[PDB]
């Protein structure tokens, strides 16, 4: 069960989860979409 | 609280002034010794 | 709401 | 230090298997087998295996950054989609399976920085002996705690990211 722990908020992600539709709630509900992005590894 | 975070902030202030001095003696130089060593 | 898209993609 | 002084957007996506704490829930607040960071934004938990070594999050990842790229902008300056850049100044076999999940995409243009690690070999190498006789050099108990076919993997490996040099680039 996904919780906004304080000590911003953490969701979990299933596997099978479509990303599309993950990045539109993440988008449309939490902040503005991201002209650029890095991932580091 | 707030005197936490006006002294995290002059501790950034901090790091960045050690940055500058730090750079300024790398930058002091003119002649770029590591490039002829590396020829 | 917020609550109900959380469950929707749990 | 950047947010103390618009604001900076950062996801951390992991296992819900590595997490050493499980807190389930209105909201909940907790106060710190794996740790993790307290302080990104965002925080995304896979959901394939239960208290599991190995990390399964990489594939979900993966196929974020792919449909990331394709996508729409058009009050960016871009041509419609939005621009991607892969870091990898660290090595081994999670940094090697992203890089390679990355470069079979066209959008992710990998740069690679000059620490020592696999990375700096990669940038190095930049025909097969070759690659090996390097990969020795670069860490001895990597490659000695790696079995032989797991070194002809990490070879293989190697190879096909040095494959295509078009979309890598190094400082």
């Amino acid at each position: 069960a996904f919780g906004d722990i304080q000590f911003g908020k953490y969701l979990r992600l299933s596997c099978d989860t479509d990303s599309e539709t993950l990045y539109e709630l993440l988008t449309q509900h939490w902040h503005l979409k991201t002209p650029n992005l890095v991932i580091s590894v | 609280n707030e005197d936490n975070e006006t002294l995290a902030w002059e501790g950034v202030m901090k790091e960045n002034y050690l940055v500058k001095i730090n750079t300024k003696a790398n930058d002091n130089s003119e002649e770029m010794r590591h490039r002829f060593r590396q020829l | 709401d917020l609550v109900n898209f959380i469950q929707a993609n749990f | 230090d950047n947010t103390i002084s618009e604001n900076i957007v950062a996801i951390g996506i992991a296992a819900w298997g590595m997490v050493s704490n499980r807190d389930t829930l209105f909201s909940a607040q907790y106060i710190m087998l794996y740790i993790l960071d307290n302080n990104h934004t965002h925080l995304l938990l896979v959901d394939n295996g239960c208290h599991g070594h190995p990390t399964v999050e990489a594939k979900l990842r993966n196929q974020l950054e792919k449909y990331i790229s394709e996508r729409t902008s058009q009050d960016s300056n871009y041509g419609g989609k939005i621009p991607i850049v892969c870091f990898a100044q660290g090595g081994g076999r999670e940094t090697l399976k992203a890089i390679n999940t990355s470069v079979k995409s066209k959008i992710p243009c990998v740069v690679v920085e000059g620490s020592g690690q696999i990375a700096d070999v990669i940038a190095s190498l930049v025909t097969s002996s070759m690659v090996k006789e390097k990969l020795v050099r670069f860490l001895p108990r990597t490659v000695s705690r790696l079995p032989e076919e797991e070194i002809e993997s990490w070879i293989k490996w190697l190879k096909e990211i040095l494959e295509s040099s078009h979309l890598l680039t190094v400082i």
